């Protein structure tokens, strides 16, 4: 029952990995993986019983730590479908429109879709000019004139 | 030794439980460092150093239908009518919607 | 010695409990020195000399 | 039970660090860290029982003390998102506007957004002049003329 130390670890690791698949949030993964590795280390190398828990906890911490860098390296410069999915303000950047009413004092409103958005520009622009969006502040859109 | 090991296991479980955050799609979260706003979490995996950072509020980022209760208005012809109205609200990714109004 | 140690632990707990202030976002606090207004606390960690 | 002094400290420190994660305000942290360090000092060095509580209390005080300087050094010259977040009066500094009604006796009102704010200036300024905000007093805005 207790003469075999690695059996406990290689059982707990599997049980926690299984408990994941019940609808968890990934909390239990980081300890189950560490338990499996602790078993594969104790079975090969007879570490002290007081030297088992320390290694298991450190392995849990590194198990949680390594995938964060892996995933974060994957996300940047590689995946952009979700980045452009649920942020509208960045969607409107670069689009072109026309104006129906002249800007007074460098501020006004512009029609987008079926609604209107507030706009601000460096200089007063008359009615009927092609404009392009540069940046967004709050909900206000920066626009500048662009040639056709 | 005798009593350290269970405490160490429990401590590891608690730190991993309270330091790892996962954000669903269609939401954004905010991180407070002893109370001060510092950064916002997008949907994915996020590590925040525990016992100093906590979760401020949960911000929905999808268009929402908002009823406006019944209302009585007087027209320019001095006509008394009753109307009801509906609204669509969207939250731009700004954290302001959490801290600039109650 | 025999009775100093628990008193010292309790004193340390009380001083740390009543000298450390954390201010949530969307609020500001004010510090009174024996009653007189002296300064205001923004959201974050703040140490004020107790008593 | 009592032959081992460091075990008590290295248990209490862990228990308090765990009690943090129940939704505390950070009060318990400063003592749990001190307890852990007291354990790691007593285990290596057999200090007197009357010399343990003094060191633990002093360690609590320094534990609370050091992060205040760390955080305060971090906040200044490095972080400004929250500084500009929830203070409107500092937001309006530097913005430019135009006037619709002349100032009489160096005082008047100016339209911002959809509301109005009181304004004061050094000299009387006529209607239709570009103005820029400098400082704020109470809710009154100091403005001065700026060339386009």
């Amino acid at each position: 029952m207790v003469v075999h130390p690695h059996i406990f670890w290689l059982s707990l690791g599997g049980l926690l990995l299984a408990a994941e698949m019940l609808g968890g949030n990934g909390y239990l993964l980081w300890s189950g993986v560490a338990a499996v590795i602790t078993g594969l280390v104790v079975w090969l190398v007879p570490l002290g019983w007081e030297w088992q828990g320390v290694m298991f906890a450190i392995l849990t911490l590194l198990a949680a730590w390594l995938w964060w860098k892996w995933l974060s390296r994957r996300v940047r410069e590689q995946k952009h479908s979700d980045s452009h999915l649920n942020q509208r303000g960045q969607q409107l950047i670069g689009r072109r429109f026309v104006l129906e009413s002249p800007l007074v004092n460098g501020r006004g409103h512009m029609r987008v879709g079926d609604s209107s958005w507030p706009v601000s520009a460096s200089e007063d622009l008359g009615a009927g000019t092609h404009v392009e969006v540069i940046a967004i502040e709050g909900i206000t859109l920066h626009i500048r004139a662009v040639s056709s | 030794m005798l009593i350290f090991i269970p405490i160490l296991i429990f401590v590891a479980l608690v730190i991993v439980g309270a330091g790892v955050k996962i954000v669903p799609q269609g939401y954004q979260w905010t991180v407070e460092r002893f109370g001060r706003y510092t950064k916002t979490l997008q949907p994915g995996l996020s590590l925040v150093v525990p016992f100093m950072d906590r979760i401020g509020r949960k911000i929905n980022m999808m268009e929402q239908v908002l009823d406006i209760p019944s209302q009585e208005v007087i027209s320019k012809d001095n006509a008394n009518v009753t109307i009801d109205a509906v609204c669509f609200i969207q939250v731009i990714d700004a954290p302001r919607a959490a801290y600039e109004v109650s």
